[PDB]
């Protein structure tokens, strides 16, 4: 467990990312900034798809997320071959949480420094969990990881309302950012994702800008 | 009296600069423990006596038998706990009966000594195996090295060197079996001050004609009462 | 509340009336019954309260009044009572004010043998039906204190107890036996010789006062230290490459080494500059640098009997440049606290102009002037190790989410060590070494460009130390270059609102 | 080393005798107060392995459950290859060879083997096994065993004077006034394993007080 | 000087500087075993090794310090030679399992990068350590013509004209440098490469020596052999007279 | 005292480029007793210097049959002389099996050093702690072979391994001439004389524990008993 | 004992990491990568330590597939360790799937086996970094960089080695004011970056350029008297 609370730091140095469950659906807004002009913004993606209708953001490390990200996927597949429905968001988290814990359990191998958000929808309802790099997941109405947390879950506490619609819900997911941001945040420098009936999908940097108009 | 240890003695594949392996002799000098067993080659046979070490009156001294039989014409006394030899002896109990099923003889006495040490962590046990084979009489000592070797007299356990010496100015290659059965129970009165009984010593003889015998409690008797 | 009242006690306890112990002794005298909870009543009211620092016009009206009723309950038990650990503070406290009016003589060999026997030492190869009454047993540093009032008297007999004490356990200081015993044993040696140096401070160097002196039949003769330090030698040298690391031995070292520099010194430095350049066995390069810096004081000051001191100053500040390396950090800590206690010492001052015809020098002195041509090739190779020390720790940004922007811990004393150490060297230091050594500072600081977290701290720290010595000749060049050069790259384009700066 | 941890938990387990006679071999345990609130159903300490093999246990109540059902195994699995039942000698010798480190449990094995021969054997946690006429094994062990050694000989005339006057007049030697407190086991030559109610242990223990 | 931190008791550890000692450590037994030289020529690779003899008890020919690792390719070791030879015999299973899958001889520019990849990968885990031992590879053919490639215990291998492994591979390099040898003939430069042995030899220091030669070469249709008895003998006497 | 740090594993190299843990092996070798192996061009000849435990014991094995045509001799620990000569047994009993040849003695050798080396190169194992002095005869001739726990072989005209082998290395190299013209008998002597100066001056050879291995042209490999050494004692 | 295996530190930091990329700069020598509006150019530095080398074998530029081009920085037995899995898994893509690999998902290939060395401690990182450029069929050139890290991350330019800090001011200056490049005189950006941070720009041999274009796809690396015409020139 010395590990795991070394884990959770490498999470809260992370970049910020925030979720707030709508209504109707569940928003994953996040922090894509770039060290120099030099990186292509759109190249990597932070805000990514498992299945029609999951997607997951973390905070934490890059590139123990994609790990994740390649289990998720495989997670979600096997579950499609057996079963050949599209899997309850909240059967995914219980999969991809015991693969985070199975690294804490076997010697020799650090935990992931990644915890995870992720959305879905199932049954006309939305899901927005969080697996913490220990193996524990929990199911949240809206919460925050990166950077300045623990004044992100404050400032949704406040601004929170369950009659709140999806579109009501990219404002202030943009707004938890817009906290702890330092700088000016353009179309590139944060990426949104939404998951409602229609499945999840991130929003292309075009349509975020509308958004960023608020 | 006193510790003095060196920094090469915690590590078990890791020779000392002298090329000694310290945490091999350290286990093997932690074996010359238990009970002490004399076994003696003569000419007419092979002897075996072995103290016995009972506590309470209610406990069955039938059970801790640390002379075993390993084929009908082989014996083995035990020297470190009567448990950590379990292994042992039942390889040497089933060599001798593949050997049989194989080649339709009896497994000599080197072979089996030679088969059980090939198995060497090293052991907690020093073995002694006493058979006839077509060389006649034999002995051999097993240390907990895997190291064996022929012997005409050799006696393992706690009081062992001490007993060696004994056996070195009582042993000649001229021997009779009957008085090596009384010259290992005088030592045996002298590596442990107690009287003889049925009770504190087992003794087995492996002659030509017979096969193993393990002596009872009548046999005992009348021996004792010679010495 | 338990141990204020102990230590106010302990300071109202010399000014009790002189009619005021057999007062003292009438009261829990009858408490003394030695089989009920309320003798340590007693007892404990015996060390606190019983005044023991009387003028020796009182001794009657003093420690004669209850010492051999006491004395003789001590030497009388054979068990080990929770009281007895008070008596042995109690005749400690006795025996350190009245130096020269007890005769210990009837009852040291009592006394040495259950010193010994309160150290456990495990004897036997089976050693121990372990009597767990032993829990309870003598404070060393109370006995520390109860060995040093005795040693010096006429016939030197507690003396050859201690010889026959360390000789007795030589084998358990040895690097290779070390276990439970050995709190007790390194406190052991950090104890007596700080305090055999005390009572030489006792009756020596301090002025008199109201408290007694000791009597000049009582006093710590030159072979009386001359003997107390060879027979404790041999035991602080082998606690020097302990598993349990070298502090408690350099302590030791410090302190024997005020009293008889000409036999602790050299049998250290055998072993230093072995310990500089070997490439294996790299523990004693941790510990020998360790026990440099206790004797530092009494290496570089040559007195009446060890003049060759700071013939090995310099040589041994050469050939701990290595030691300064960014793979280790307890050697390079160790080897700023070694090279900062001997440039805090020694001026770093060419003396060549003082090399020609001068009748001042002596022999060791005219070779240590030969030898300080070698400062400024001290000093730049100091900057040398030191750039590269500083060059490959800057800060590598692995992650592309996260800044990380802490300094740890381990790198902020990197810093502050080498804040302290260069600081040190370079003001000690002459003016025309200088610089000649600020522009070594001003020729890297200025040509490279160095992350502002990690190394931005750090350069500007080797810098602050280059200004804060000669702040005329070292700001001449600094403060122009740096602000012809932010006015350069600010101002000239519309940098007032920007996002990231210029690196 | 790690053998000498096992017996530390032999010393405290709840105490266990048994002795051998002419046609019946006698258990009997110590059995301790549970709690206010506990049912006292699991906590049973006298175990069958076969139908002709029983025996009680102290140490560790995780290690021993470990232990019985691996040995209830190796009594079946002798079947199989055997069709013979169990000596007593070979489910010892299995337990025993059974016991990384050796499961932290001292147990009394008895029963018959086959032969109507009475046995009765006691795996230390060492590893080793040994026959026995009269045995303790538990927290007051040592003094019940010097009380097992008085008495002996001309004890074995009568099947139930053999067996209370040496095994509950044993537990009585350590344990209580008795009734609540004594779980004891019996087993004819062949029969089956019956444990007695307190009704029943009750009752043997009023000819002893007589 | 020392250090006591464990940053240099694995090869799967870096030091803080970003070095990796344990492979550093291992080209310090290469750095003190004899020297062994090779140079190409317009025509081949001839070899050469100062082989050091410690006993007079050992036969002639003991501690075959020139390896054949295939028909075409010759090997000059130097360092720890126990472990040589276990390059030796995986440079021989690269050489053989390339011909039983592609059918002809393996390239030297492919056979020093299965070897070198070999080598590598033992620079990499903290259950194995580097190997102690730098060595070279000779070739030649008609269709790839000479080339001499040298691997270090790192895992690097580069291509060179002439190359030296051993204590005196400082001594030895300035000594190749004086030859221009792209425009020499194979047995002009047998001549050379035996005398610049006898040139770095600190006859001092080494007690006594025997010296082995090997080319590959157009002279031997491309198969790399032991020089033979007589032009080892003349080599032999051009360079102790020079 | 002086805690190296560099000798835990036998895969650490220290920074003078030298592993001490198989420095460390080599010295096992210097713990058995004396043998002495040379040849002739006819028959190659091992001779070895054996120790009891006590009396009333046997010595040792000592030299121990491989093939026909090979023979080793043990100097170091037997657990791994033991696990040695299996190896070579087997390996002599596959090139038998496969080719109908005996294997060339040069060619076990090799196959020795491969098998060697991969102890002192992988975590946790330590090197074989025995020294073999191997005798063997292929087409090539005799063969005197020694390998070492640092897994290089040597080619030898004559070779002693063992505790106080180098006053028998000095005997070996100043007549080392005059040995490939011996007859057999001559060079049993050269075998023993060569034992006979690893002994005291207050011990002697007798044939209770002296051990002596011949191989050679027609000479199938035998090893001589305790009595069979006489015929070579008695002319010395 | 967090300093000498790939586990965290109590401020969540992995120093062998950090150290790994410590590593890069043992090698002395710095590369330079910038992409174009229609091309791809590589820039490193070919310095010959010894005159018997053969330059010809040293090198730092490698084809990865016939129109993948690379250039490797760092432990030189590591560089050639990680063309070797860059080598394996383009030719593993062009057997499973039908179509050559985009410079997109072969660096996310490489960088998640670097990643399995950052988080298992029986193995260390490679002390080396990628950088992959390349033409898409639908997106146009592509100038991507694995690091010892595990990030795999698109660039405009980009420069990796001693200088790497020095040759990014200089890429970022030139990103800013224009579209930092058109067509295939944007080699005269990379070559003019290698030579002002390291500031000799000695002779035209000591180089060595590579370029994918629009209209040639395929990797090609310049010649030493075509790479004196882009010199001459600047």
């Amino acid at each position: 467990l010395v590990q795991i609370e070394y884990a959770l730091a490498a999470v809260a140095g992370g970049a910020p990312s925030v979720g707030i469950k709508a209504a109707n659906g569940v928003v994953l807004a996040t922090e894509k900034k770039q060290k120099s002009i030099l990186y292509d913004e759109r190249s990597v993606h932070k805000v990514e798809p498992i299945t029609k209708h999951i997607g997951l953001v973390y905070s934490g490390m890059g590139p123990d997320y994609r790990v994740l990200v390649h289990r998720a996927r495989k997670l979600a597949q096997q579950y499609y071959l057996v079963y050949q429905e599209p899997i309850p968001t909240a059967q995914l988290v219980q999969r991809v949480a015991s693969v985070m814990q199975e690294y804490t359990q076997s010697g020799g191998v650090r935990p992931f420094g990644v915890s995870l958000l992720i959305c879905g929808w199932n049954e006309g309802r939305p899901y927005l969990f969080q697996s913490d790099p220990s193996g524990a997941y929990f199911a949240w109405k809206a919460t925050a990881m990166g950077k300045n947390y623990v004044n992100g879950k404050t400032f949704l506490e406040k601004r929170y309302n369950e009659d709140l619609e999806l579109e009501d819900a990219i404002h202030t997911a943009i707004l938890t950012l817009k906290e702890s941001f330092e700088g000016q945040m353009t179309e590139d420098n944060i990426e949104v994702g939404i998951c409602n009936e229609a499945g999840f999908r991130r929003l292309t940097p075009t349509e975020v800008k509308d958004y960023l108009a608020a | 009296m006193f510790l003095t240890r060196s920094e090469y003695d915690r590590g078990v594949n890791t020779f000392s600069p002298e090329g000694r392996l310290f945490q091999v002799e350290y286990a093997i000098e932690a074996i010359k423990l238990g009970s002490t067993a004399i076994g003696i080659q003569t000419s007419e046979g092979v002897c075996l006596a072995v103290e016995k070490r009972i506590t309470s009156p209610l406990m069955e001294p039938s059970s801790i038998e640390k002379i075993v039989e390993i084929d009908a014409h082989i014996g083995c006394a035990m020297s470190g706990l009567i448990a950590d030899a379990k292994t042992l002896i039942d390889k040497a109990r089933v060599e001798t009966q593949n050997h049989w099923f194989t080649y339709n003889e009896t497994m000599t006495v080197e072979s089996v000594t030679q088969a059980v040490s090939n198995l060497a962590r090293p052991f907690g046990v020093a073995l002694l195996f006493g058979g006839v084979d077509e060389k006649g009489p034999q002995l051999f000592h097993m240390d907990p090295s895997g190291t064996f070797v022929q012997c005409d007299a050799r006696a393992i356990g706690s009081a062992s060197e001490g007993a060696q010496s004994s056996l070195q100015e009582v042993y000649h290659k001229s021997m009779t079996l009957k008085e090596a059965i009384k010259s290992s129970l005088i030592i045996l009165k002298q590596v442990m001050e107690e009287k003889l009984n049925a009770t504190n010593i087992e003794l087995a003889t492996v002659q030509p004609g017979q096969n193993f015998h393990m002596f009872t409690k009548e046999e005992l008797e009348e021996v004792i009462k010679d010495i | 509340v338990e141990n204020i009242l102990k230590t106010l006690v302990k300071s109202c306890r010399p000014y009790f009336p002189a009619d005021a112990t057999a007062e003292m002794l009438e009261e829990w005298r009858p408490l003394m019954c030695p089989f009920d909870v309320t003798m340590q009543k007693a007892i404990t009211y015996f060390e606190i309260f019983l005044p023991t620092s009387l003028p020796p016009e009182l001794h009657h009206k003093g420690f004669k009044l209850w010492f051999d009723e006491l004395i003789g309950l001590w030497v009388s038990v054979q068990n080990l009572p929770q009281w007895e650990g008070q008596l042995v503070n109690l005749f400690a406290r006795l025996a350190t004010d009245n130096i020269g009016y007890i005769d210990w003589d009837p009852y040291v060999p009592k006394i040495f043998t259950r010193i010994l026997r309160s150290l456990n030492l495990p004897v036997g190869s089976s050693q121990v039906l372990v009597p767990r009454f032993l829990t309870n047993a003598y404070d060393i540093g109370h006995a520390v204190i109860w060995i040093t009032a005795m040693m010096g008297g006429p016939s030197k007999l507690v003396q050859k107890h201690l010889a026959g004490l360390f000789n007795s356990i030589t084998s358990f200081y040895h690097p290779s036996n070390n276990g439970r015993w050995l709190n007790k044993l390194m406190k052991l040696l950090q104890r007596l010789p700080n305090s055999v140096v005390r009572r030489l401070h006792r009756e020596r160097y301090k002025k008199p006062s109201w408290l007694t002196p000791v009597p000049d039949s009582h006093k710590l003769t030159d072979q009386d230290v001359t003997d107390f330090v060879q027979c404790i030698i041999q035991p602080v040298l082998l606690a020097m490459f302990s598993k349990t690391g070298s502090l408690e031995a350099a302590q030791a070292l410090q302190n024997l080494a005020l009293m008889r520099p000409e036999l602790v010194i050299p049998p250290v430095l055998e072993r230093t500059y072995p310990a500089l350049e070997t490439l294996t066995e790299p523990h004693q390069l941790t510990a020998t640098l360790s026990c440099v810096i206790g004797v530092a004081r009494s290496l570089v000051s040559g007195g009446r009997w060890f003049p060759e001191g700071p013939t090995h100053m310099l040589p041994l500040l050469m050939r701990a440049l290595p030691g300064v390396d960014p793979n280790d950090f307890s050697k390079c800590m160790i080897t700023f606290q070694f090279i900062a206690t001997f440039s805090t010492l020694v001026p770093l001052v060419d003396c060549s102009s003082v090399l020609q015809e001068r009748n001042d020098l002596t022999e060791v002195e005219r070779e240590l002037c030969s030898a300080t041509a070698e400062f400024e090739d001290f000093v730049l190779q100091f900057m040398d190790r030191c750039f590269g020390l500083i060059e490959s720790s800057t800060l590598e940004q692995t992650r592309e989410e996260t800044e990380t922007e802490k300094m740890t811990h381990l790198e902020s004393l990197v810093e502050l060590g080498l804040s302290s150490t260069f600081s040190t060297i370079l003001t000690q230091c002459s003016k025309e070494i200088f610089m000649v050594a600020l522009q070594k500072v001003f020729n890297f600081s200025t040509s490279h460009i160095f992350e502002t977290r990690v190394a931005g701290r750090m350069v500007a720290d080797m810098c602050r130390a280059a200004v804060k010595c000669c702040p005329e000749e070292s700001l001449k060049l600094f403060v122009p270059h740096c602000c012809s050069v932010i006015t350069q790259l600010t101002m000239n384009d519309d940098v007032l609102n920007d996002e990231e700066l210029d690196k | 080393f790690q053998v000498e941890y096992a017996q530390e938990a032999v010393k405290k387990g709840s105490t266990a005798v048994g002795v051998r006679g002419r046609d019946i071999v006698v258990l009997g345990v110590e059995k301790k107060s549970v709690a206010k609130l506990q049912d006292e159903r699991t906590v049973r300490k006298i175990c069958a392995l076969d139908d002709n093999v029983c025996m009680a246990f102290a140490g560790l109540t995780a290690d021993a459950r470990i232990v019985i059902n691996r040995a209830r195994v190796e009594c079946q699995s002798h079947r199989l290859t055997v069709e013979d039942p169990v000596t007593v000698e070979y489910i010892t010798r299995y337990i025993a060879s059974l016991k990384r480190r050796p499961f932290g449990i001292s147990a009394l094995i008895v029963g018959f083997d086959f032969d109507g021969t009475p046995r009765l054997y006691q795996t230390d946690p060492s590893g080793t096994y040994h026959a026995w006429k009269a045995n303790a094994i538990g927290r007051g062990a040592k003094s019940v065993r010097e009380f097992l050694e008085k008495n002996y000989t001309d004890e074995a005339i009568e099947t139930d004077d053999l067996t209370i006057k040496l095994v509950i007049k044993a537990l009585l030697e350590v344990v209580q006034s008795g009734g609540k407190n004594i779980e004891l086991a019996v087993m004819r030559r062949d029969q089956s394993l019956k444990i007695l109610n307190p009704e029943e242990i009750e009752k043997y223990v009023a000819e002893i007080e007589k | 000087s020392s250090i006591g931190t464990g940053y240099d008791l694995s090869a799967s550890t870096f030091s803080p500087d970003g070095r990796v000692f344990q492979v550093e450590y291992a080209m310090k037994a290469v750095e003190n075993s004899s020297t062994a030289i090779g140079i190409r020529c317009k025509d081949g690779v001839v070899f050469g090794v100062e082989k050091l003899v410690l006993s007079k008890l050992y036969e002639e020919g003991s501690n075959k310090r020139l390896f054949n690792v295939d028909r075409h390719v010759g090997m000059a070791v130097a360092g720890l030679l126990a472990d040589a030879r276990s390059l030796a015999d995986i440079a021989r299973e690269e050489a053989s399992n390339f011909r039983s899958n592609f059918g002809y001889n393996i390239p030297l520019k492919h056979l020093a990068d299965r070897v070198a990849m070999y080598v590598h990968a033992y620079t990499l885990y903290s259950a194995v350590r580097p190997f102690g031992c730098s060595f070279m590879l000779g070739s030649y053919s008609v269709n790839d013509g000479a080339q001499l490639y040298m691997i270090d215990p790192s895992g690097v291998s580069y291509g060179y004209w002439g190359c030296a492994i051993g204590k005196a591979r400082q001594a030895a390099k300035t000594e190749i440098e004086k030859l221009q040898m792209k425009e020499m003939t194979c047995r002009d430069i047998v001549k050379e490469v035996a005398k610049i042995i006898y040139i770095v030899h600190d006859e001092v220091k080494d007690k006594a020596f025997e010296l082995e030669l090997s080319w590959v070469g157009e002279l031997t249709n491309g198969r790399h052999e032991i020089v033979p008895k007589d032009i080892r003998e003349e080599a032999e006497k051009y360079a102790k007279e020079s | 005292m002086f805690r190296n740090q560099y000798d835990n594993d036998v895969t650490v190299w220290s920074p003078q480029g030298r592993i001490h843990q198989i420095e460390y092996a080599m010295e096992a070798v210097k713990q058995g007793s004396a043998t002495v192996g040379l040849k002739s061009k006819t028959h190659a000849v091992l001779v070895a210097l054996k120790r009891a435990q006590s009396e009333l014991a046997a010595h040792q094995k000592k030299i121990l049959h491989v093939d026909n045509h090979i023979g080793i001799s043990i100097a170091g620990l037997t657990a791994d002389a033991r696990l040695l000569c299996n190896f070579m047994r087997q390996e002599c009993l596959d090139s038998r099996f496969v080719f109908d040849r005996p294997l060339p003695v040069s060619r076990l050798v090799s196959l020795i050093g491969s098998k060697t080396q991969i102890p002192t190169q992988r975590y946790g194992r330590r090197p074989y702690g025995v020294g073999l002095l191997i005798a063997g005869y292929d087409d090539m001739g005799p063969h005197i072979f020694q390998t070492c726990p640092s897994a290089n072989y040597f080619d030898c005209r004559a070779m002693s391994i063992g505790a106080r082998s180098q006053s028998a290395r000095t005997y070996l190299e100043r007549h080392m001439s005059e040995f490939m013209e011996c007859n057999l008998n001559e060079l049993v002597k050269h075998g023993l004389r060569a034992l006979r100066e690893t002994l005291p001056a207050e011990q002697d050879l007798t044939t209770k524990n002296v051990s002596i291995g011949i191989v050679g042209k027609d000479l199938e490999f035998t090893i001589y008993d305790d009595d069979d050494v006489s015929p070579f004692l008695e002319g010395l | 004992f967090d300093r000498h295996i790939t586990i965290f530190s109590p401020e969540g930091r992995l120093y062998q990491v950090e150290y790994a990329f410590k590593a890069i700069n043992q090698g002395g020598l710095t590369s330079v990568a910038v992409r174009g509006k229609d091309c791809a150019v590589i820039v490193t530095q070919k310095k010959v330590p010894d005159k018997l080398l053969d330059s010809s074998t040293v090198t730092h530029l490698f084809k990865i597939t016939e129109n993948i081009g690379c250039v490797m920085t760092g432990m030189t037995a590591d560089s050639r360790s990680q063309v070797q899995r860059a080598r394996y898994e383009a030719a593993n893509w062009k057997y499973k799937y039908g179509y050559e690999i985009p410079v997109d998902m072969l660096c996310k290939r490489i960088a998640d086996i670097s990643q399995v060395y950052t988080q298992n401690a029986e193995m260390r990182p490679l002390g080396c970094c990628m950088i992959l450029i390349g033409i898409d069929e639908e997106q146009g050139p592509q100038v991507y960089k694995c690091d010892p890290a595990g990030y795999y991350c698109g660039f405009k330019a980009t420069a990796a080695g001693v200088k790497q800090t020095e040759s990014t001011s200089f890429l970022e200056k030139k990103v800013k004011k224009k579209f930092d490049w058109t067509f295939e005189q944007t080699v005269e950006t990379a070559i003019t970056c290698l030579s002002t941070v390291l500031s000799i720009d000695f002779k035209p041999s000591e180089i060595e350029v590579g370029v994918v274009t629009v209209e040639n796809p395929k990797f090609r690396i310049l010649t030493e008297a075509e790479i004196d015409a882009h010199l001459v020139a600047l």
